[PDB]
């Protein structure tokens, strides 16, 4: 890939 | 105490702001200096020097713009270099006479390495520098407001189609929500670009990418990029067109998207790929 993209998230309780 | 642009604008005694309208080098390329000479256009003089011997300096000066995310710089006052954007206040230079002098200010920008394409575009603000004004005569402290504006385009020499970064990490909102996510692209000549995703999806329709975290994983839910308020499945080229020297967005949002069981807690991460095609 050209640009690699990180998707960072989070579930709470 | 009074000053004066090259280009008619003044600022009367008490201070007050204006604006200066600069010419720029159109082209500047890394290690290349790019040079805004202050001390051609701004100029000040002292009303009453028979009296009264003024002392300036260059308070404070900040950077906007282009200038503030492409160019990494010096300034030069009086002979001597600092910081820029300014940290500290200057010494100062006398004024002592009524013949308008130019106040002895220039810029030294030089493009950072994420720079290229159109770094400095046409009648945006580039800077802001205040001009402090006192004297031996009384306790007046008066500042004048410099709004440094590039009358031309600068451009970063690129070689082909780059975009605007190559690791681009965006954090979402806890479960649910989205995200903008700041890629672009430029080109040096205007060519056609269109770009696909790619990675590991959980889905039919192979669009909801799988939360590849292995670390206090959450489970049921993935990351769904969505562009123009419709979803963007993995493998499926979307056309930006026309792509030239200025930053065309890809558009991207980063969503979450359900899998198909039920959500639970915990760490989420995808890595999704972007891949451009060309013509
Ligand atoms: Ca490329």
């Amino acid at each position: 890939a050209d640009v690699t993209i990180t998707v960072n998230g989070k579930v709470v309780a | 105490f009074a000053c004066k642009t090259a280009n008619g604008t003044a600022i009367p005694i008490g201070g007050g702001s204006a604006n200066v309208y600069v010419n720029l080098a159109p082209v500047v390329n890394v290690g290349q200096n790019l040079v805004v000479d202050l001390s051609t256009q701004i100029f000040c003089h002292n009303d009453y020097p028979e009296t009264i011997t003024d002392y300036v300096t260059l308070q404070r000066g900040a950077a906007y713009g282009g200038v503030l995310s492409s160019f990494s710089g010096t300034v030069k006052y009086n002979g001597s270099s600092y910081p820029f954007p300014t940290t500290s206040e200057t010494p100062r230079v006398v004024y002592n006479s009524r013949t308008d002098k130019p106040w002895p200010v220039a810029l030294y920008l030089t493009p950072v390495s994420s720079a290229g394409g159109v770094a400095i575009k046409a009648g945006s603000l580039i800077a802001v520098l205040i001009l402090r004004q006192t004297n031996n005569y009384n306790s007046d402290d008066f500042q004048f407001v410099w709004n440094i504006y590039a009358n031309n385009d600068v451009v970063v020499p690129t070689g082909g189609c780059d975009a605007s970064a190559r690791d681009v990490t965006v954090t979402l909102p806890d479960y649910p929500g989205s995200v903008p996510i700041p890629l672009t692209v430029y080109c040096a000549k205007s060519q056609n670009l269109g770009y696909y995703l790619s990675g590991t999806t959980a889905d039919a329709g192979n669009s909801i990418f799988t939360n590849t975290a292995s670390f206090s994983p959450a489970q049921g839910v993935g990351v769904q990029l969505t562009r123009n308020g419709t979803i963007i499945p993995a493998n499926n080229t979307v056309s930006l067109g026309a792509v030239g020297t200025s930053a065309v967005s890809l558009g991207l949002t980063a969503n979450y998207a359900r899998t198909g069981g039920q959500v639970t807690a915990g760490n989420v991460q995808s890595i999704i790929g972007v891949t451009f095609v060309y013509q």
